[PDB]
């Protein structure tokens, strides 16, 4: 486990418990418009109903469509450097990062960063909060605090959620589909669903490891997020493949035992349609895609 | 192997493998699966039924 990758396993582990608190869920919502989130959802269903040509349903689907879009447009913003407290103006980081004084300690900010301003000759503080809950309040940040605060939400709504963490310093969420009966990836801070190459076709990101993380389950997800299966074990260099499948395959059976036997079958008839996909790769398209940037 | 021999010791193929072996009734909703998925990794795996049985079948650690 000294490896870092088994450590961040267990913290993202303890991580995604917080997700469960029925009164965090209740907060969440507390900020959240779910009926009119619903009400545009059956809406579009409604019409996409009218032509048959839409087939299956998609329905909480809809919804998610729905939390994704107002989660980007009205609820959360994006922080490069925060404006002045004194001036109102622009500041610039400093490389020697600041020392969380102690309620930044208590929302969960190991990092606090300084965005000086000059003309105050004045440092502003941008602490990296960890604590879901405060994030409702702030409603700002960087990917981090988009795919926290989101997951959190959509557990809030009754979705199943997982909190994606991609080694390269990246992360997003997935939630599972009923109507299509498998998992869907979701990135709040790019305002994306369905498009799992996004990240490797469409940045040209070099992966390695993607883990998820649920309260009922920790999946290797890393082959969902490409198409180049060899390149990716070519950067695989951490830890032994068996190790880590043996730490996940130990924290899943440990995690669930105290589940019921239903619910555990019910888990493994899915776990075969991801285990598929994974052993799927699939064919990038850079001529046709919006998102597809590379071969 | 056939041409399915690349499949053996890829991470995921390893979990395919170990999951197969401890839920044997699986192997009819796995091949189902595999058609909808990946119908020329079906077509391959008709043309060869006994590796594939094979290399699903061996245990792995
Ligand atoms: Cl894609
Ligand atoms: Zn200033």
């Amino acid at each position: 486990g000294d490896s870092t990758i088994l450590k961040v396993l267990q913290s993202n582990i303890q991580h995604v418990q917080l997700y469960e608190n029925p009164v965090l869920q209740e907060k969440a919502l507390t900020c959240i418009p779910v009926s009119e989130l619903k009400r545009k959802a059956q809406e579009k269903l409604f019409r996409a109903r009218k032509l048959d040509k839409g087939t299956n349903v998609s329905d909480e689907d809809f919804l998610l469509l729905e939390l994704l879009h107002w989660f980007k447009e009205e609820f959360f913003r994006w922080v490069n450097n925060i404006v002045c407290s004194k001036c109102g103006g622009e500041t610039r980081s400093r490389d020697e990062a600041l020392l969380p004084n102690d309620d930044e300690l208590k929302w969960g900010a190991k990092n606090v960063e300084n965005h000086y301003c000059d003309a105050c000759q004045l440092s502003n503080r941008f602490p990296r909060y960890n604590n879901p809950e405060k994030l409702l309040e702030t409603r700002c940040g960087r990917c981090g605090e988009w795919a926290n605060c989101f997951t959190l939400c959509c557990r809030a709504l009754g979705f199943e959620a997982r909190y994606v963490w991609d080694y390269t310093d990246h992360v997003w969420t997935e939630v599972y589909s009923p109507s299509q009966q498998r998992w869907l990836h979701c990135d709040a801070c790019e305002d994306v669903c369905d498009k799992p190459l996004l990240y490797e076709i469409g940045w040209g990101k070099k992966l390695s490891y993607i883990i998820a993380f649920s309260k009922d389950e920790v999946v290797d997800v890393t082959w969902r997020y490409s198409c180049k299966h060899d390149e990716v074990m070519s950067r695989r260099t951490k830890v032994k493949e068996e190790l880590l499948r043996e730490t996940i395959n130990g924290l899943n059976k440990q995690r669930q035992l105290s589940l019921s036997e239903s619910r555990r079958k019910e888990l493994l008839q899915r776990i075969i349609v991801e285990l598929v996909e994974f052993i799927s790769p699939k064919t990038p398209r850079p001529g046709l895609e919006h998102h597809h940037h590379h071969h | 192997g056939h041409p399915l021999e690349f499949l053996r010791n890829q991470p995921q193929f390893q979990q395919m493998r170990q999951i197969i072996q401890q839920n044997p009734s699986l192997l009819p909703a796995l091949l189902q699966q595999i058609g909808r998925e990946n119908p020329q990794l079906l077509q391959q795996i008709s043309q060869h039924q006994e590796h594939f049985i094979q290399m699903l079948n061996e245990p792995v650690g």
